[PDB]
RNA sequence: GGUGAAAAGAACCCCGGGAGGGGAGUGAAAUAGAGCCUGAAACCGUGGGCUUACAAGCAGUCACGGCCCCGCAAGGGGUUGU
RNA sequence: UCGGGGCUUAAGCCCAGCGCCGAAGCUGCGGGUCUGGGGGAUGACCCCAGGCGGUAGGGGAGCGUUCCCGAUGCCGAUGAAG
């Protein structure tokens, strides 16, 4: 509405450059010991846990 | 009476815009944008016809004249032994039968040399 | 029509002397394979610049009064106009810039340095650890 | 064959789904489910629902067996929008989106001797 | 072995068995074409001060034909000038015999 | 302003919380499927065929080449490095 | 920074020399064009002399579009227009 007002209109290449640097990264899982579930690293899978056992209520 | 404009429009819009198809920019994808950079094209072309042939000229002095440094003498020196001695024509071009083949390459240079020397 | 194709020609690996004489006889044929001059148009490297790699070795002398600066420049072939490389200030530049002027004269600059740089030095000091030919257009 | 099963007309913008879409596009069962199912997203287990309306049809509907179906494709534009006036200072109106998408869940064959 | 010959404006270096085609003729569709012309051969063969004249060389004709149309589309660049055209090169296509030289 | 000739307007079942789809039947026709004749372009997308990371740009054109696919031949598409 | 590089028995100047290069301008070949003349009874067509820089503006001409005639018709399921 003020001053930096677009000047021309970009093109659809640099467009979708600016929008080429952002690849949709994906996430991180590792194994459960003793089990069958890709728990986030050095997290606790949901279930399962860690040693000495705990919680296991995620059905 | 009310003529309907219809299609009419639409298809010479899409006659020049079927010649645009083959570049980049808004240009390949825009209708008005297509039509101008085409008429620039066209331009082109013509300028190309006589200055194809104009660059010719170019290439086939040049490659001349180096086959004649390559062995003993020049370009200037070249046109005069042909042009004086009486061979009026030769297509500066057909000497390219020079690389092509070396031998009558030679042969016509001692003629050139002869009638002029 | 016509057809002039050579495919390649395979490398011509001339390396002229004339180091003693001239400053820009120093080229025009030395040229055609050099420039103080010659070819440009965004393609001709230090590359065919070296070859002849003034492997007569480097400087010797002046035809005018300009001295006590140079090693020399510009018009050398590729992108940047012409193409080269400056004078004394590049006898540092890496290495050395001498009647190679015309060659390694042209050259010890990091870019065309990139133009692989890779074709010379005090390599081209007649040793140039390497193989030519040395019928090497002398003359 | 290659499974096609689609749910039109629902939510995300294009840009977002799209680059979920190509996040694990070429990349088997398992990965795929498991991933989903781990994304800080909302397309992550949206995606993976019209990814479980893909899994029926492939197994009790085309019958190919889930050990070998692999994501095959997944295209899933813009569709319409939404088209809402804004409020926005000093006597301001403006029009402002909501795009959408048509995510094409497609699953297929394995080996394939 | 070749031959050279200044045909139509347009001069080459003919072969003895091939090539396709020459500029508009007034000639024979399909019919003997003698060329009263010659400037070549193979090993050796001088062209004098005027043509080749110890013969001549000889083409077959295998009918006409035009060749790739060109519209001239030249416009000008402000207060109208919008020249739409397309020019397509009438010629006659060959196919020599042999250079009786 | 438009499904069909008429609703025969999709029953039974599978993913889902539904919304939407997937098999069905139906009718000549289901890109005639419920806003349903056509469905351009602008504009937004998927795979793959071709190029682009030594480069100075009214991005097009001319000569050549490298590649992919039509062509029996010659040819040709088009990709665009010099 | 003379375009730039770079040039000193010049690549600067003076005088002479022959040679080439090099414009859509000219030659040849090929096409258009309008015109003038003649054959053209001939329409046609052929030959012949010449101009075509082109904005306003003069003038000839040429494609397409809704609908009336042509129609109590012709094409159209083997498939109309878009």
């Amino acid at each position: 509405a003020k001053h930096p007002v677009p000047k021309k209109k970009t093109s659809k290449a640099r467009r979708d450059a600016r929008r080429s640097h952002h690849a949709l990264t994906p996430p991180t899982l590792v194994p459960c010991p003793e089990c069958k579930a890709m728990k986030p690293p050095h997290t606790v899978c949901p279930e399962c846990g860690y040693y000495a056992g705990r919680k296991v209520l995620e059905v | 009476p009310r003529a309907k404009t219809g299609v009419v429009r639409r298809r010479k819009h899409k006659k020049i815009l079927k010649l645009a198809k083959g570049y980049w920019g808004l240009r390949s994808k825009s209708f008005r944008k297509a039509r101008e950079t085409l008429f620039a094209a066209g331009n082109y072309a013509y300028a190309h016809r006589k200055r194809r042939k104009r660059d010719f000229r170019r290439l086939w002095i040049v490659r001349i004249n180096a086959a004649c440094r390559q062995h003993g003498l020049n370009y200037s020196t070249f046109i005069h032994g042909l042009k004086k001695a009486g061979i009026e024509v030769d297509r500066k071009n057909l000497a390219d039968l020079a690389v092509r083949e070396p031998q009558v390459f030679a042969e016509l240079v001692e003629r050139a040399k002869a009638a002029q020397g | 029509m016509k057809t002039y194709v050579p495919k390649q020609v395979e490398p011509r690996w001339v390396l002229i002397d004339a180091e003693g004489k001239t400053l820009g006889r120093l080229a025009t044929k030395i040229a055609t394979l050099l420039r103080g001059k010659h070819r440009p148009d965004w393609t001709p490297n230090v590359a065919m610049g070296d070859f002849v790699v003034v492997v007569n070795a480097d400087k010797i002398r002046v035809t005018g009064k300009k001295l006590e600066q140079k090693i020399y420049t510009r018009y050398s072939g590729y992108p940047g106009g012409l193409k080269k490389i400056p004078l004394e200030k590049m006898l540092a530049t890496h290495p050395e810039r001498v009647l190679e002027h015309a060659v390694k004269g042209m050259l010890p600059k990091g870019p065309l340095g990139r133009r692989l740089f890779k074709r010379l030095k005090v390599y081209a000091g007649p040793d140039h650890p390497h193989q030519a030919q040395r019928p090497e257009k002398l003359e | 064959m290659e499974a096609k099963a689609i749910a039109r007309y629902v939510r995300i913008s294009p840009r977002k789904v799209r680059l979920v879409v190509d996040l694990i596009r070429g990349k088997s069962l398992e990965e795929a489910r498991n991933i989903l199912r781990y994304t800080n997203k909302r397309g992550a287990y949206f995606v993976a629902k019209v990814l479980e309306s893909a899994a029926a049809n492939a197994v009790n509907n085309h019958d190919m067996l889930e050990d070998r179906l692999y994501v095959k494709a997944a295209y899933v534009d813009e569709g319409p929008a939404l088209k809402r006036v804004l409020p926005r200072a000093r006597g301001r109106a403006d029009i402002i989106k909501k795009r959408t998408s048509h995510i094409t869940v497609i699953l297929g064959e394995k080996h394939g001797k | 072995m070749f031959a050279i010959v200044k045909t139509g404006g347009k001069q080459y270096r003919v072969e003895p068995g091939l090539k396709l085609r020459v500029e508009k003729l007034d000639a024979e569709p399909g019919a003997t074409v003698e060329l009263p012309v010659l400037l070549l051969g193979g090993e050796k063969t001088v062209v004098g001060t005027p043509v080749v004249e110890g013969a001549s060389v000889v083409a077959e004709v295998l009918g006409h034909g035009r060749g790739k149309k060109i519209l001239v589309s030249k416009f000008k660049a402000k207060v109208q000038y919008r020249r739409k055209k397309g020019h397509r090169q009438p010629y006659t296509e060959l196919l020599i015999k042999e250079i009786r030289g």
